[PDB]
């Protein structure tokens, strides 16, 4: 998935 | 730190009856249907979204919620994209989900719908104050960034 994922 | 959005966060579990009614076979595994309840299934979800994922890393979050939530890996990719990759918003698109029996849930802070995204890319001074008093500035911002990458 390309989506960057962060918090 | 205090934010009015807690409200979507804070949702009690136990009055939600498990399984709801909008978590289908279509979008959930049978590992999920064995949780005793909604706390416990929320309870998972945030072991799994505390654990250490780096910003390259959305396969190995979509196969631990797969595997340990029952969550289906088309169904978390499209939650991830709604979220703008915004891990913290997951127990929210559930809690919101659930309660509301709407997939996606249409009027919380954070979960980007079809219209929401129509509405950012409109140029409409109005359609972007409503958008902008629902997800605020800085998610507006973020959105904006992903369309401008192709991301969405």
């Amino acid at each position: 998935i390309r989506i960057p994922i962060f918090n | 730190d205090f934010s009015n959005e807690d409200i979507y966060d804070n949702i009690d579990p136990d009055t939600i009856s498990f399984p709801p009614k909008i978590a289908t076979t279509d979008l959930f595994l049978p590992l999920f249907f064995h949780f005793g309840s909604t706390r416990q299934f929320m309870d998972k979800l945030h072991e799994v979204i505390s654990g250490d994922y780096e910003p390259s890393q959305a396969e190995k979050l979509v196969q631990d919620l797969c595997d340990e939530t029952g969550i289906r890996k088309n169904f978390s990719t499209s939650i991830l994209t709604c979220l703008s990759g915004d891990l913290m918003v997951f127990p929210r698109y559930f809690l919101n989900m659930f309660k509301d029996n709407v997939n996606p849930p249409p009027n919380v802070p954070g979960i980007w719908t079809h219209d929401d995204d129509e509405s950012l890319k409109s140029n409409d001074q109005e359609q972007i104050r409503k958008l902008v008093k629902k997800h605020g500035t800085g998610r507006m911002e973020m959105r904006k960034r992903f369309f401008e990458k192709d991301l969405l």
